[PDB]
RNA sequence: UCCUAAGGGAAGGGGUAACCCCGGCAGAUAGCGCGAUCACGCGCAUCCCCGAAAGGGAAUCGGGUUAAGAUUUCCCGAGCC
RNA sequence: ACGGCCUGCCAACCCUGGAAACGGUUCAGCCGGAGGUAGGGUCCAGUGGCCGGAAGAGCACACGUCGCGCGGUGUCCGGUGCGCCCCCGGCGGCCCAUGAAAAUCCGGAGGACCGAGUACCGUUCACGCCCGGUCGUACUCAUAACCGCAUCAGGUCUCCAA
RNA sequence: ACAGUCGACUC
RNA sequence: CCGACUUUGUGAAAUGAAUUUUACUUAUUCCGUGGGUCGGAAGCGGGGCAUGCCCCUCCUUUUGGCUCCAAGGCCCGGUCUUACCGGGCCGAUCC
């Protein structure tokens, strides 16, 4: 045979990001003396739309702590956030949203977004469109926090991880139907190259294992196991079950 | 007078701008200092095993000005110190027809005629520097001196010991023979030298160097045990 | 130390004394003024542009700027250049319009050398 | 011609039997820049080169002139950088 | 072209003043006690008007003379637009799409440091002086100058458009 | 709510 | 994918005559910085109903302004020697 779609990805050439007018990764600033130990003040100047992305970006203007000049950083704004407001990063900073405070500073049941995982990662969880986690449990005899992602699932988290107080804005977005095969050519257009997609079972059996029969079908079990080799690794990877959810499973 | 005035600069966590301190702490040094200061570091950690933590067990300031004194003595003779000699000779050959010239008395080093005055036994004084590298040049000495049954000390400073003959470093200098005049303080200075290094040889061999933990750690080590008592 | 960030010290440079020359033998100037100018071009084009526009035409060499062609025209001669003009022409030679400035004659400096 | 785009090449370093392959991996990174000279001081942050005769961009117009050059390259006049 | 003077579009902006019986306004919108209507100003664009350039040029006539001769007459007046080409202004709509960078140039914050008035410290003004290097530049651009073995009914990116 | 002049276009 | 050995050191317990468990930091691996405040002790305020000896603080919450190259004090040392330069600490806690 030969190299089939899934294989060819990782080589990048032309399924690389498609990122010439994004306007720079969107974080906290890096973890200082100044956050450690109380507060900085930030002044929120713009809302702006970054392409590939569902959530606006806010760029903030900070004061720099120790060189005489200003130090502009670009966050993932929480729904709320206007241009004009005073931002507070630090270990001091009150619970209001678009806050950055550690999680040690946040009661149980306080909605967060842009959660760190290490300690100064500066973001890595709940930071699409309408996303965030909510703090579970404090255990103060470990520095460490139970939060619930995304997903579900509850991770433990250091208590100096930072976080930022509300919700990523832009939510509700993918509840509206598309209705055409041009909006969704846009959205990807300014993303990467995935779009549109043809059905393994309509190639050749020469570029996948699902191709050619004289009727379109399978032939074979579509769950393929978790150690295949790649090249064969296609279909449902490693699924524990099929079919329609119902009952204790959609849970 | 009345003009002059105080405008005091409140330096807090978020106010006016901090001035030049000393941040000699935090400096990111280039790779050749970087590697040499963990070197030490990790030499602390480690057990060092007995034979090397011979030494880390040198010999005192106020013994090493005691012996550098009769060391400075006996320096071997400078490079111009040689050739006018050479030049005098040559008359005392060339009219008297005699070499009449006697026995100079000077230190001897380099580590391989040492070792040899050493097992002849014509060795009496063996000085070993603590900052040999590669170590395994000398760590062997202190086994062969205490064997054959010659006082040695471990001074602190190869390149201290080059100082004396007239080289960069030397790693070992061994005195074979004092003159008439100089028994007394020779003999002062070898009886600690033989009870400093050479009586607790063997207790010396079974002692085990290194393990000392880093200064952040044992504020910590010691915090958990003060809870547990 | 204040700053964080070690620099390299900046120390002494030497400059060079050899010695021996790597070069004794002199540079001749291999683009004197009769390479500059090779000889006058005396194309009918040519011998209109001497009375009509004060002008003179000379074949040039082909690493001769529009500087060495005036200084050039100076030394041979002895006249002034207002302006030098040049082309490459379509078989590989360099050619050099050279307008005198308005106290010489063309017309006369054509004749001492023979052109009309 | 200058600048950068997508992108290419690339020094230390990493790999490689070698040809070659890797640029963010961070190294006293190449270049130090600026004020000075009558010497010293300051600062060094995301950093070299290439890459567009349709992108960005110091400055020109009218009138004449040849067998063949110029609408703005030559001549006349008038300007500009 | 360029140099001045005027004009000042549609926007934007300033001052006085205080709006219901609401008014101002577009083809559409929209605007107003966070200050409308009004009255009066500022600025902006211009490929707008006048003068200089510049009539000495060009063109059209009519003459008269040997050889890039010479002389003469003139180079006006209004009006019109769901017109066409280019460009601009200012609104509106669309997006799970928000539609380069750098060189380069301009402006500001701060104010360490600086000088005379027998005179020295200046100065982004006007005028005046010098210099401006290298390479391309002809011609075709196609039912014959490019590619298709050709002077091949094929193919090959543009600007002007009665 | 008149008088004068002008006016290219549509039904 | 899985095991042994190697990298690979340190020391503690329980079953055993090896197996799971644990603890250290310097190997190694990962992360963040223009290696820009880390550790310990102080100090400052605060809570006292054993004056405990301990705990909680660290001179910015405010409206889309601004924020550098230190004022000020003390002390050496030059000089005009009868008017002017160099330096040291504090300000900016110590180790
Ligand atoms: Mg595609
Ligand atoms: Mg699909
Ligand atoms: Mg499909
Ligand atoms: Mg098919
Ligand atoms: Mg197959
Ligand atoms: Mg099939
Ligand atoms: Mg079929
Ligand atoms: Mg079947
Ligand atoms: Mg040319
Ligand atoms: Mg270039
Ligand atoms: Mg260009
Ligand atoms: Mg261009
Ligand atoms: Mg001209
Ligand atoms: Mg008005
Ligand atoms: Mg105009
Ligand atoms: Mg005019
Ligand atoms: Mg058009
Ligand atoms: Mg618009
Ligand atoms: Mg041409
Ligand atoms: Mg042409
Ligand atoms: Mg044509
Ligand atoms: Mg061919």
């Amino acid at each position: 045979g030969r190299v089939i779609r899934a294989q060819r990805k990782g080589a990048g050439s032309v399924f690389k990001s498609h990122t010439h007018h994004r306007k720079g990764p969107a974080r906290f600033r890096s973890l200082d003396f100044g956050e450690r130990n109380g507060y900085l003040k930030g002044v929120v100047t713009d809302v702006i739309h970054d392409p590939g992305r569902g959530a606006p970006l806010a760029k903030v203007t900070f004061r720099h702590p120790f060189r005489y000049k200003h130090q502009k950083e670009l966050f993932v704004a929480a729904e709320g956030m206007y241009t004009g407001q005073f931002v507070y990063c630090g270990r001091r900073a009150t619970l209001s949203v678009g806050n950055v405070l550690p999680l040690r500073s946040v009661p149980e049941g306080g909605v967060i977004c842009n959660v760190e995982h290490h300690v100064g990662d500066r973001g890595v969880f709940a930071r699409a469109s309408g996303d965030y986690a909510i703090v579970i449990s404090h255990n103060p005899d470990n520095g460490t926090s139970r939060i619930k992602l995304p997903s579900g699932a509850k991770k433990i988290v250091p208590s100096s991880c930072r976080a930022m107080i509300g919700q990523v804005a832009g939510g509700g977005r993918t509840e509206k139907p598309m209705l055409k095969a041009g909006n969704a050519y846009h959205k990807y257009r300014v993303k990467r190259n995935s779009w549109p997609k043809v059905r393994g079972v309509a190639m050749n059996p020469v570029e996948h294992p699902h191709g050619g029969g004289n009727h379109q079908h399978i032939g074979h079990a579509s769950t393929v196991r978790r150690d295949a080799p790649p090249g064969q690794k296609v279909g449902l990877i490693a699924a524990r079950r099929t079919g329609r959810l119902r009952g204790q499973a959609a849970a | 007078n009345p003009l002059f005035e105080k405008r005091p600069k409140q330096f807090g966590i978020g106010g006016a701008l901090p001035p030049k301190k000393d941040l000699h702490r935090f400096v990111k040094w280039p790779k050749v200092v970087r590697i040499q200061r963990q070197r030490r570091i990790l030499k602390q950690r480690l057990k060092v095993p007995p034979a090397l933590h011979q030494f880390t067990r040198t010999l005192d300031k106020n013994l090493a000005t005691n012996l550098f004194k009769m060391l400075l003595k006996y320096r071997p003779e400078d490079k111009a110190a040689k050739k006018e000699r050479l030049l005098k000779r040559a008359q005392a050959e060339a009219e008297g027809k005699t070499v009449e010239a006697k026995k100079p008395i000077v230190v001897k080093y380099g580590l391989n005629h040492v070792t040899y005055l050493i097992e002849q036994s014509k060795a009496q004084l063996v000085v070993i520097a603590h900052d040999v590298d590669p170590i395994e040049l000398v760590v062997w000495l202190p086994a062969l001196c205490r064997k054959m049954e010659v006082p040695y000390c471990i001074v602190k400073g190869k390149s201290r010991l080059g100082s004396i003959v007239h080289k960069k470093t030397a790693s070992v200098l061994c005195l074979t023979t004092v003159k008439n005049e100089d028994k007394l303080e020779f003999s002062k200075i070898l009886e600690a030298i033989k009870a400093n290094f050479n009586d607790k040889f063997d207790e010396v061999r079974k002692k085990w160097g290194g393990g000392v933990m880093g200064s952040k750690s044992q504020a910590k080590t010691k915090a958990r045990e003060r809870l547990i008592a | 130390r204040t700053s964080v960030t070690f620099h390299r010290p900046k120390t002494l440079s030497k400059a060079r004394d050899p010695k021996y020359p790597r070069i004794s033998t002199p540079g001749r100037n291999k683009l004197d003024q009769y390479q500059i100018l090779k000889y006058p071009l005396t194309t009918e084009s040519a011998m209109k542009k001497i009375e009509d526009n004060n002008t003179l035409v000379f074949i040039v060499d082909l690493k001769a700027d529009k500087k060495k062609i005036k200084a050039a025209v100076k030394k041979m001669y002895d006249i002034q250049a207002k302006k030098v003009n040049t082309l490459i022409r379509p078989d590989g030679k360099k050619k050099a319009y050279v307008k005198l400035t308005p106290d010489y004659d063309a017309l006369d400096v054509a004749n001492k050398i023979g052109i009309i």
